[PDB]
């Protein structure tokens, strides 16, 4: 991404969209679903907080943290080697190597059996309330407000309030800005596309940076001259 | 005699269906 997040709180988008004499009858409580059901479907990484935590296993199991919603890498504490995914159907069930692990919901499941982990994952920012905080990036702002006026719109088309071509121009306004969105937040840097760069430019290639926490990943490849 | 609370509103449905059509055949 090339710009920062300014983070600013939900009532932002509530002075935009009350700006529209028919969308004056949404609230905060709305709002709070639909930037969540915006938030997600979307899936910006740079919009979720990255935190790392250490947790203790205590036999195949830990107990995760409670704001976890996607998990980067679980490193061992120790060694400091990364975890791959499981795909073992028999993991600690007994019968008469490289360490994995699978996460449902508030459990992680590893190979292992009494051990310390480290969890990279992925948390929302939240207020001095106990509420999402959302980017001030002014297209994160008018295409959450395209959404939500999209979705309060569909129930007054449902409805019978309001005409097919009014549906059909805001879904098409929506439609361009929730690409242009995904165009925002993507799009490297001129100092991500250097951690690409000396990534795609390997003349001896680097294919084990999932043992490291893709640390080396962006590193320039230095050959020595002859 | 008179009574005009039924022959308002068949008379404001008839003018709903007229501009229910109307905004029905706009494309942009």
């Amino acid at each position: 991404m090339v710009n920062n997040i300014n983070w600013v709180k939900l009532p932002v988008i509530l002075d935009r969209l009350l700006r529209h004499p028919l969308l004056t009858d949404l609230n905060l409580e709305t709002a709070i679903q639909y930037t969540l059901d915006f938030i997600s479907a979307m899936g910006l990484p740079n919009v979720y907080v990255d935190k790392i935590e250490t947790i203790d296993i205590k036999e195949y199991r830990g107990e995760l943290p409670c704001d976890l919603i996607s998990i980067n890498q679980v490193r061992l504490h120790k060694n400091g080697i990364a975890l791959r995914a499981m795909t073992d159907n028999f993991n600690a069930y007994p019968t008469h190597g490289e360490p994995s692990f699978k996460t449902q919901g508030r459990v992680i499941f590893t190979s292992i059996k009494h051990e310390k982990v480290d969890i990279s994952y992925k948390a929302i920012m939240l207020d001095d309330e106990g509420l999402p905080l959302i980017p001030d990036n002014p297209i994160f702002l008018k295409t959450l407000e395209l959404y939500i006026k999209k979705e309060w719109f569909t129930i007054l088309f449902d409805m019978g309030k309001i005409s097919p071509a009014v549906l059909n121009n805001t879904q098409q306004e929506y439609a361009f800005k929730a690409g242009q969105c995904n165009n925002e937040f993507v799009i490297p840097s001129v100092s991500e596309m250097e951690a690409i760069t000396n990534m795609w430019n390997q003349l001896i290639p680097r294919v084990t940076e999932f043992r490291r926490g893709f640390k080396n990943l962006g590193d320039k490849e230095y050959i020595r001259v002859h | 005699f008179g009574s005009g609370a039924i022959g308002y509103e068949f008379d404001n449905r008839y003018l709903n269906n007229q501009e229910m059509s109307a905004v029905a055949k706009q494309r942009l």
